[PDB]
C-alpha cells in the first residue's frame, strides 16, 4: 500500500 | 543487640516486611520503614537504590515525611564499641542521602522552603566535628543550589536562495534542506534534553496539573507536532501540482537528513505529514515523486511498524548523538505505573511494590542516556528563530485547521471520478532542489 | 490463522490503558512489562475461530495529536473509549469517530463504543445516553471495570465480530 509504492 | 524495637524501627527482616527478587540483594517490595533501612543499611552502602529510590519515592511518600523517617533513622539510642561501629555508618549513609537529595532532586526544596528549612536545621544538629567537618560537604552543596571541542571544526552553514539575514524570505524551498534539517535537530535535541525526570515519574504529565509539572516535555511535544502540521500546509497550501511535488520533495530530502543526523523525532514529524488524511490521499502528487525519494520515505516509513520494532533496533545500533523518539518512553511508563499493583500484600500486611518504581527509573535512565553527547553543527540565530515562530494553526482550533487542510486536500486534488483542475503557480524562484550533499 | 489489527482511541488522564491491559494480562497476575511482544499480542479463540489480536494502544502520547492519523491508519477495527465517571471524555467521541472514519475513507468502519469504569468515582455518563450514541453511530455500546475484568473480553471479541461480519 501507500503512494510511496516500490517496483 | 540493636534497642527493643519499641524505640526503633529495628525489627528483623520477614515476609511481612521485606521481599527481595531471585552481589548486593535487588528489593522488590517492602514496608517504608524498612525501605529507608536497607537504604542507609549498615552492611552496605547502595548507591544505585539511592539513585532510584529519591527519584522515585514521591508516589508513594512525601518529602516531608521522607525527612521526619530518616531523622528518626539517624537518631539511634542505645540498649559500647560494636554498636558505635554499627552507628557509624548508619548515620553516614543517611548523610549521604540528605546530599544525593539535595544534590540530584532539589526541586522538592524549592517547591518547599520548609522542607529546606527541616533540612537545614537537620544537619546543623550533627554532632562530632569530625561528622561536622564532612557536613560542611552538603551545606555548601545547599548554598549552591540556592544560588566541548570536537574533532573538526563542525560544518559550513549552507544556504541556497535566501541569502543571510534576509529572515523575510524564509521558507521551506528558500533555505537550504541541509540547514532546516541541521537547525531543527539542533532545536530538537535541545529541546529532548531539557526535559527532566521530575516530568515523567508518576505519569504526572497525564494528570490535570500536566502544564505546571511537565512544562518542558508539552513544550517539545508541541514542538514536534506544530512542525508535522507546518509540512502538512506546505504541501496542501500548494496548489500548483508542480510546485506541490516540489515542496514533497524537498521534505523527503529533509527526511534524509534526518536519517543521518540520528534525528528520530524529526524522522516521525515527516512520516507523519505523510501519514496524515490531507495527505496520504495525493495520489497525482507521489505519482511524480522519483522513485529513488519513494524508498527512502518507505525505509523511513517502516521504522514505525509493528510496534516501532526497526526504531528500537536501529536506536540500539547507532552511536549517538541523536534525538530519540519520546513517545515510546511515555507509553511505555504510564503503562508500568498503570499496569502493576501500588503495593503487594502478605500476610495481610501491605509493602510497597518497589520493583514497578525500579523498571520507570531505567526507563528515566535510558532516556538520561541519549541527552549527554551535544550536535557538532554550528547554530544560525535566525534560521532557528523562523522555526521556533511557526504557527501553522494560528488563531484557529484543532478541528476548524484539520478540517480546512482536508478541505485543501479535496481541491487541490479531487476524488476519482472528477478531473484534475490546473492551479497557477504561488513561488516565483526556482524549485529545483539544491541537493543534499555538502558543499565540501 | 487470522491476526486481527486492533486500535484504542480515547482521551488520555482517565486511564484507558486499563482496557488492553486487564485483556493481555493473563489473569491472577498483575505484574505488567510493555516491552514485550507478549504485552500486545494474544491469540484467543472467538466463536470457535482461533485468531491473533494485536492491539494497539497510543497510552500517554495524547499529545502527539498530528500522529493520531498514522496510527489510526493501522487497524482494521477501533475501540473507542470513554470514561463513565469523565463527560468530555464521552464528548470527544464523535471527533474521535469523524478521524476515524475520514483515516479509513469510509462511512462504515468496524469499531465498537465502550465506557469505562473505575470505582473511586461517581458516575457522569449514564449508560442510556451511551447506548443512544452508539445506536446512533450504528455501533454496540459495552461498559467495563478496570478493577474486576468485566466487560473487557466482550469488548474487544464484539469487535472482532463486527470486523468478521463487515
Amino acid at each position: 500500500x501507500h503512494p510511496w509504492s516500490v517496483a | 543487640l540493636p534497642s527493643a524495637d519499641v524505640y526503633r524501627f529495628a525489627e528483623p527482616d520477614s515476609e511481612e516486611n521485606i521481599i527481595f527478587e531471585e552481589g548486593i540483594p535487588i528489593i522488590k517490595a517492602g514496608t517504608v520503614i524498612k525501605l529507608i533501612e536497607r537504604l542507609t543499611y549498615h552492611m552496605y552502602a547502595d548507591p544505585n537504590f539511592v539513585r532510584t529510590f529519591l527519584t522515585t519515592y514521591r508516589s508513594f511518600c512525601k518529602p516531608q515525611e521522607l525527612l521526619s523517617l530518616i531523622i528518626e533513622r539517624f537518631e539511634i539510642p542505645e540498649p559500647k564499641r560494636f554498636r558505635k561501629e554499627y552507628i557509624q555508618p548508619v548515620q553516614l549513609r543517611v548523610l549521604n542521602v540528605c546530599r544525593h537529595w539535595v544534590e540530584h532532586h532539589f526541586y522538592d526544596f524549592e517547591r518547599d522552603a520548609y522542607l529546606l528549612q527541616r533540612m537545614e536545621e537537620f544537619i546543623g544538629t550533627v554532632r562530632g566535628k569530625a561528622m561536622k567537618k564532612w557536613v560542611e560537604s552538603i551545606t555548601k552543596i545547599i548554598q549552591r543550589k540556592k544560588i566541548i571541542t570536537f574533532q573538526s571544526s563542525p560544518p559550513t552553514v549552507e544556504w541556497h536562495i535566501s541569502r543571510p539575514g534576509h529572515i523575510e524570505t524564509f521558507d521551506l524551498l528558500t533555505l537550504h534542506p541541509i540547514e532546516i534539517a541541521r537547525q531543527l535537530t539542533l532545536l530538537e535535541s535541545d529541546l529532548y534534553r531539557a526535559v527532566q525526570p521530575s516530568e515523567l515519574v508518576g505519569s504526572v504529565w497525564t494528570k490535570e496539573d500536566k502544564e505546571i509539572n511537565s512544562p518542558n516535555l508539552l513544550k517539545m511535544i508541541r514542538h514536534t507536532t506544530n512542525l508535522t502540521l507546518w509540512f502538512e500546509k506546505c504541501i496542501v497550501e500548494t496548489e500548483n501540482l508542480e510546485e506541490r511535488v516540489a515542496v514533497v520533495s524537498r521534505i523527503i530530502e529533509i527526511l534524509q537528513v534526518f536519517q543521518e543526523l540520528n534525528n528520530f523525532n524529526g524522522v516521525l514529524e515527516v512520516v507523519s505529514a505523510m501519514n496524515s488524511s490531507p495527505v496520504y490521499r495525493l495520489d497525482h502528487t507521489f505519482e511524480q515523486i522519483p522513485s529513488r525519494q519513494k524508498k527512502i520515505l518507505e525505509e523511513a516509513h517502516e521504522l514505525s511498524e509493528d510496534h516501532y520494532k526497526k526504531y528500537l533496533a536501529k536506536l540500539r545500533s547507532i552511536n549517538p548523538p541523536c534525538v530519540p523518539f519520546f513517545g515510546i518512553y511515555l507509553t511505555n511508563i504510564l503503562k508500568t505505573e498503570e499496569g502493576n499493583p501500588e503495593v503487594l500484600k502478605r500476610h495481610g500486611k501491605e509493602l510497597i511494590n518497589f520493583s514497578k518504581r525500579r523498571k520507570v527509573a531505567e526507563i528515566t535512565g535510558e532516556i538520561q542516556q541519549y541527552q549527554n553527547q551535544p550536535y557538532c553543527l554550528r547554530v544560525e540565530s535566525d534560521i532557528k528563530r523562523f522555526f521556533e515562530n511557526l504557527n501553522p494553526m494560528g488563531n484557529s482550533m484543532e478541528k476548524e485547521f484539520t478540517d480546512y487542510l482536508f478541505n485543501k486536500s479535496l481541491e487541490i486534488e479531487p476524488r476519482n471520478p472528477k478531473p484534475l483542475p490546473r492551479f497557477p503557480k504561488k513561488y516565483s524562484y526556482p524549485l529545483k532542489s539544491p541537493g543534499v550533499r555538502p558543499s565540501n | 490463522m487470522t491476526e486481527y489489527k486492533l486500535v484504542v482511541v480515547g482521551a488520555g488522564g482517565v486511564g484507558k490503558s486499563a482496557l488492553t491491559i486487564q485483556l493481555i494480562q493473563n489473569h491472577f497476575v498483575d505484574e505488567y512489562d510493555p516491552t514485550i511482544e507478549d504485552s500486545y499480542r494474544k491469540q484467543v479463540v472467538i466463536d470457535g475461530e482461533t485468531c491473533l489480536l494485536d492491539i494497539l494502544d497510543t497510552a500517554g502520547q495524547e499529545e502527539y495529536s498530528a500522529m493520531r492519523d498514522q496510527y489510526m491508519r493501522t487497524g482494521e477495527g477501533f475501540l473507542c473509549v470513554f470514561a463513565i465517571n469523565n463527560t468530555k471524555s464521552f464528548e470527544d467521541i464523535h471527533q474521535y469517530r469523524e478521524q476515524i472514519k475520514r483515516v479509513k475513507d469510509s462511512d462504515d468502519v468496524p469499531m465498537v463504543l465502550v465506557g469505562n469504569k473505575c470505582d473511586l468515582a461517581a458516575r457522569t455518563v449514564e449508560s442510556r445516553q451511551a447506548q443512544d450514541l452508539a445506536r446512533s453511530y450504528g455501533i454496540p455500546y459495552i461498559e467495563t471495570s478496570a478493577k474486576t475484568r468485566q466487560g473487557v473480553e466482550d469488548a474487544f471479541y464484539t469487535l472482532v465480530r463486527e470486523i468478521r461480519q463487515h
